[PDB]
């Protein structure tokens, strides 16, 4: 969906450096500060909250 | 010489499964390929931060 | 003001017919001074010295006019090649009449021939109708033959394309093996039943075993061969019930070879109508001058449109091939061959006798099997696929909601882990 | 082995040189009794052909077959296909009728042309494209056969391509135009760039009715294959000056240097061969006198040379026996009515001599023609912004648009080379408006005389 | 509006350049001006350009 959009090329690259297999990757390391930010659906991330 | 896919799409499109039954994003690229339900659930896209 | 006119092993029944079919096309077609001469060999079994005394006779003949005559050859090549590919040097048309491969149809590589004995992608054809009859959409093609059979799966393709359906399974392997039975296991797997066979006839007969061994021609199950399939030990080892097709007077060759000089002849007649006539030379000693009038010769041959003869209303397509042909639909009534049906090319019309199938009731098998259980995949998502280890042994924790209501669990196979 | 290379030609050749030609050749010749016979004939008529071949194979048993031809009939390859079928001869083909293009082989042939398929020169065709990035094309075909194959390696490289090209589809010639629907057909075609396989006797039909359509212009690009493009010097009137041709008949490479390769696959096939069995010679006694059941060897070396390394060069064959990477040549036609040389490809990639694209803007007499700009400008942050090219895709970004900076190597010299760079920005996105509004082409490319501009003495 | 230029005609149809100036046209709405004896070979020449 960030590749069609070529207007979005440099969050695309800078997020093409970085990428985790599964999700729960990203939330253990949202939640200890290995990241700062993650694109997912409102209600799943909400349901998490 | 192919682009071609895998995961979920990779072991149904070879009939190793028989029917997805999760959380698919719905999109245009997959549906050139195969069919869709029509959606149970619509969401959009959102930030988590801390 | 002579015309050579050559035929290459001219039957014992058919010396004589083929100078009366040069004499009826001299018959009827005017006082012109043209006048004909007919020139017949017979083989011996080396095509390599056949073939050089044929193109060389043909060279000084100087013919307009090529055929092939072999019905009752029993040597299993079946390649009039040469004798073309000879004449293609000239771009000669050359009238096949026998075979049925369409690899001889290949018009890049076949560039002066034409023939009336139109190849199995039009039992391919007959096939999609009595799907559009039957109303079906999913079908196991099985093809060993590659050269042909890359032809029939791209016209079966082009067959799908107005429901825009597609073939269930592809089989495309090596002729001759005698272990195929994974592939008609995977195709047991499969829901529906239609069983599609383009094979040799040893291939035929190997398939027939290997399903009557293993219970393939009972209830439900959809057969459908063709020609080469009931024939031979194919024929001896076909169980019965089984629906194949036939070529209405194609194996027939008197009236055949007489309807197409009849052809060749009005064809011929109506060119002399048109100037710039050119002459093959005498390319046996050094002439590569090639026929200037080659494909000029071959586009008139191709709208050469006919209805008189003894088949019928004959038209060359294409991919010169006849147009709209009879077509019978044969079964194997109690090991006897039984027409259950006839085609015109654009219809089905099933005769006075019942379509007994290879299971059970004369209606046709509804082979659509469908998948009861749902081989059912997903992804580990967190809200969505909780997962649990197994507590003792393949068992789990009976739970309740806030609400009093048990969590409905299945006994999953989850990945292990995620690190390769 | 007893090999043997023969010539039915009529380009002034001696034969000395070819009897030279397996002397010093093959240093390391693994087969001892490796006798070569060259022989040169005059007319290529079928019936010297099988007299020759029976001579050969009567004079102690060749079994290494090499023939050229200068003539253009290519159904005296299928003529060797046949001799192929029945010899049980490996047999390579060289030039001309002998080295076109056929579709499909059989298992009882053993010939081996030396050329490339309909997918390599659509490959080679889009590779071109490819280094070119015109996304707005389109295909047109004819009823001439070889087509559907054509079509269809087109459509399975587009959806496996690394552009996503905007390909308009595909329109179909179906009878001799009745410029009606024909018409209506060609209508519907507003791009750049024109696909075309058809026959040299319809690609006149075709480009007249382009040229009464007035698709001939130069904004209208054609790309047409080797099998379309037939004699170099025997061009036709009504062929625009500038029509991309794709052929692998090279003369920096001549005849000689690749029948000596022939030679070199042969013995080394031979070679491994015999490092894999022990009794190499094994071919069909006579023509003439044939009994039947004949003798069907099983140490051949049709299936066994499938790869082979000569010279550095990957010279290996696919499974109908065609060669894996051939050396094909990128032509156009010049205003001096000749196919004017561009560019040779490589094993896989594809490198040419004109990196910038010449128009040959007069591909007739009947064009006024002058809506080309040239536009040149300077790196500003918010308005310029000037970037490599994607070395993953070999392909800029598709928002962006190409320029040439002239990049030279070092202060003492004064050659540079074009690079192509990728450059978006505010005045790349003014400009495509323009394009889009004002409806013209354009060369973007940078200064190399430095900044913006000064008056330095009466000099700008 | 949008107006194509004007196509002028100086005889009926010669296949030379007449057609040069006919086959410019890819739009839809054509209006003519001529006589009666000229519309039988303008309508079949537009139903041979199609
Ligand atoms: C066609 O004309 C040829 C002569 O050009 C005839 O063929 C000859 O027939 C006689 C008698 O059988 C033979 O002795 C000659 O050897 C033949 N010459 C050949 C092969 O050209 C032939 O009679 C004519 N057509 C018929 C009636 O068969
Ligand atoms: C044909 O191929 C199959 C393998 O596809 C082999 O036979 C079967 O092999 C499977 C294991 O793959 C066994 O479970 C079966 O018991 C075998 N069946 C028989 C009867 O052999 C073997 O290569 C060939 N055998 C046939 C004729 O099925
Ligand atoms: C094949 O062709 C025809 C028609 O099927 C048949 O034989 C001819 O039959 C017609 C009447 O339909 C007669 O006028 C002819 O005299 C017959 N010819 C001969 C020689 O039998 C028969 O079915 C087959 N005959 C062959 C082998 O040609
Ligand atoms: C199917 O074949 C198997 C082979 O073991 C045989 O046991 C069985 O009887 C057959 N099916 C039926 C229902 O007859
Ligand atoms: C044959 O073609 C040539 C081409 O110039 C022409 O001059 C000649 O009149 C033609 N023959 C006839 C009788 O049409
Ligand atoms: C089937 O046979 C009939 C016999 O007259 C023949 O006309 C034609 O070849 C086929 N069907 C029709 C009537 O078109
Ligand atoms: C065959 O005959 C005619 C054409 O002659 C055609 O209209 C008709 O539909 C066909 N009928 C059959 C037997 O399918
Ligand atoms: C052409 O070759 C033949 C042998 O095939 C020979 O007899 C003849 O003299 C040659 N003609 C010339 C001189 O080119
Ligand atoms: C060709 O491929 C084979 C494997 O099929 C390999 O063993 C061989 O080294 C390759 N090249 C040569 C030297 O033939
Ligand atoms: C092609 O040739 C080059 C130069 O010899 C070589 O480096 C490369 O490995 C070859 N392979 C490709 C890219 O086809
Ligand atoms: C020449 O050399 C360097 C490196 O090639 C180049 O960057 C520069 O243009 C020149 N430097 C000077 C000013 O000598
Ligand atoms: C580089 O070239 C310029 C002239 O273009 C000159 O003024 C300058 O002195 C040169 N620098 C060096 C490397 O001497």
């Amino acid at each position: 969906y960030f590749r069609r959009q070529v207007e979005l090329s440099t969050m695309y690259r800078h997020m093409e450096k970085h990428n985790y297999e599964s999700a729960a990757e990203a939330i253990q390391a949202v939640r200890d500060n290995k990241l700062h930010a993650f694109i997912w659906d409102s209600a799943v991330l909400e349901f998490e909250a | 010489n192919k682009k071609e896919w895998n995961g979920m799409m990779g072991e149904l499109l070879s009939g190793q499964a028989d029917m997805i039954v999760a959380p698919l994003t719905i999109n245009n690229e997959r549906a050139q390929y195969i069919e869709f339900s029509k959606p149970f659930k619509y969401q959009g896209l959102t930030i988590l931060v801390k | 003001k002579i015309v050579n006119i050559g035929a290459v092993l001219s039957t014992r029944k058919h010396e004589q017919m083929f100078r009366e079919a040069v004499n009826q096309a001299n018959k009827r077609h005017g006082s012109w001074k043209i006048q004909l001469n007919a020139t017949s060999v017979t083989h011996k079994p080396n095509a390599i010295q056949m073939a050089l005394s044929v193109c060389e006779d043909l060279i000084s003949s100087q013919v307009y006019a090529i055929l092939v005559s072999h019905p009752p050859t029993p040597n299993d090549h079946f390649t009039p090649t040469p004798v073309s590919y000879t004449a293609g040097f000239y771009r000669i048309p050359v009238l096949g009449l026998t075979t049925r491969m369409s690899i001889y149809s290949d018009k890049s590589i076949h560039l002066s021939f034409l023939r009336t004995v139109p190849p199995y992608s039009h039992q391919s054809s007959v096939w999609f109708e009595m799907m559009r009859v039957y109303n079906w959409n999913h079908i196991i093609l099985l093809v060993s033959d590659d050269h042909e059979g890359r032809a029939a799966q791209k016209r079966l393709e082009t067959l799908l394309e107005e429901r825009e359906s597609k073939a269930e399974k592809v089989l495309q392997f090596d002729p001759g093996t005698k272990n195929v039975t994974a592939l008609l296991m995977e195709a047991r797997e499969l829901e529906a039943r239609v069983i599609i066979l383009s094979a040799s006839e040893d291939d035929a007969a190997t398939v027939y075993r290997a399903a009557a061994m293993l219970n393939m021609t009972g209830s439900g199950y959809v057969w459908l061969v063709g020609e080469r399939e009931i024939s031979g030990n194919a024929l001896r080892y076909a169980p019965d019930g089984i629906i194949g097709l036939q070529l209405i007077n194609g194996k027939n060759e008197s009236a055949h070879i007489s309807d197409a000089v009849g052809v060749v002849a009005q064809a011929v007649h109506e060119l002399l109508e048109k100037e710039n006539i050119t002459d093959p030379p005498r390319g046996c000693v050094g002439n590569t001058n090639i026929w200037k009038t080659g494909p000029l010769f071959k586009r008139v041959l191709m709208s050469s449109k006919y209805a008189d003869g003894v088949t019928g209303r004959v038209e060359f397509n294409e991919d010169g091939d006849r147009k709209f042909a009879n077509y019978s639909i044969m079964n194997l009534q109690n090991r006897k061959l039984v027409q259950v049906g006839i085609y015109n090319g654009t219809h089905v019309i099933p005769n006075d006798r019942k379509i007994i199938w290879p299971g059970g009731e004369t209606e046709k098998p509804r082979g659509y099997q469908m998948s009861t259980r749902l081989k059912i995949v997903t992804i580990h998502q967190e809200p969505f696929v909780y997962v649990k280890p197994t507590m003792s042994d393949g068992t789990c924790k009976e739970e309740f909601t806030v609400n009093g209501d048990p969590v409905k669990k299945v006994i999953c196979t989850g990945p292990n882990d995620t690190s390769p | 082995l007893n090999i043997a290379v023969l010539l039915g030609h009529s380009h002034d050749v001696t034969e000395r040189e070819l009897r030279n030609l397996w002397g010093p050749e093959q240093a390391t010749g693994l087969p001892l009794d490796v006798n070569v016979v060259a022989l040169l004939m005059n007319r290529t008529d079928p019936k010297s052909l099988i007299t020759h071949v029976c001579d050969l194979m009567s004079g102690a048993r060749i079994h290494g077959l090499v023939f050229g031809d200068d003539t253009d009939q290519e159904a005296v390859a299928q003529m060797l296909d046949f001799i192929s079928s029945q010899t049980f001869i490996p047999i390579l083909g060289i030039h001309g009728g002998a080295s076109m293009i056929m579709a499909d082989k059989d298992p009882t042939s053993t010939f081996f042309q030396f050329g490339a398929s309909i997918q390599q020169q659509a490959t080679v065709m889009l590779k071109i494209m490819q280094d070119y990035d015109w996304h707005v094309f389109s295909l047109v075909t004819t009823i001439f056969p070889g087509y559907r194959d054509f079509i269809s390696f087109i459509k399975t490289t587009v959806d496996n391509s690394f552009v996503g090209w905007d390909m308009q589809n595909v329109i179909t010639l179906d009878t001799s135009f009745e410029d009606a629907k024909t018409q209506v057909q060609l209508k519907k075609i507003h791009s750049s760039v024109i696909l075309l396989y058809c026959s040299k006797d319809e690609a006149v039909l075709i480009l007249s009715e382009a040229r009464s359509l007035g698709l001939t212009g130069y904004d209208f690009f054609w790309i047409v294959p080797s099998l379309v493009s037939g004699n170099t010097e025997l061009i036709p009137k009504e062929f625009p000056s500038g029509l991309i041709s794709v052929s692998y008949d090279d003369w920096d490479y001549s005849l000689e240097a690749r029948v000596r390769d022939g030679l070199g696959i042969l013995t080394t096939a031979a070679s491994s061969m015999l490092e894999k069995f022990s009794y190499i010679p094994e071919a069909k006694a006579s023509c003439y006198g044939q009994a039947e059941k004949p003798e069907t060897p099983l140490h051949t070396l049709h299936q066994f040379m499938v790869n082979v390394t000569w010279d550095g060069k990957d010279l290996s064959f696919t499974e109908e026996g065609y060669q894996v990477h051939p050396r094909l040549v990128v032509i156009v036609l010049n205003k001096d009515r000749e196919w004017e040389k561009v560019g040779k490809w490589e094993n896989q990639t594809l490198s040419l001599r004109h990196a910038v694209w010449p128009r040959y803007k007069s591909f007739s007499d009947c064009e006024p023609d002058d809506n080309h700009l040239s536009i040149v400008t300077l790196e500003e942050a918010p308005f310029v912004i000037v970037e490599d090219i994607d070395p993953l895709t070999e392909t800029c970004v598709r928002n962006t648009v190409p320029c040439r900076k002239f990049v030279k190597i070092n202060n003492s010299t004064n050659e540079g080379m074009n690079v192509k760079k990728c450059c978006k920005g505010f005045c790349i996105d003014i400009l495509k408006k323009l394009s889009r509004t004002v409806k013209f082409t354009y060369d973007l490319y940078l200064v190399t005389n430095g900044k913006h501009g000064k008056k330095v003495n009466n000099v700008w």
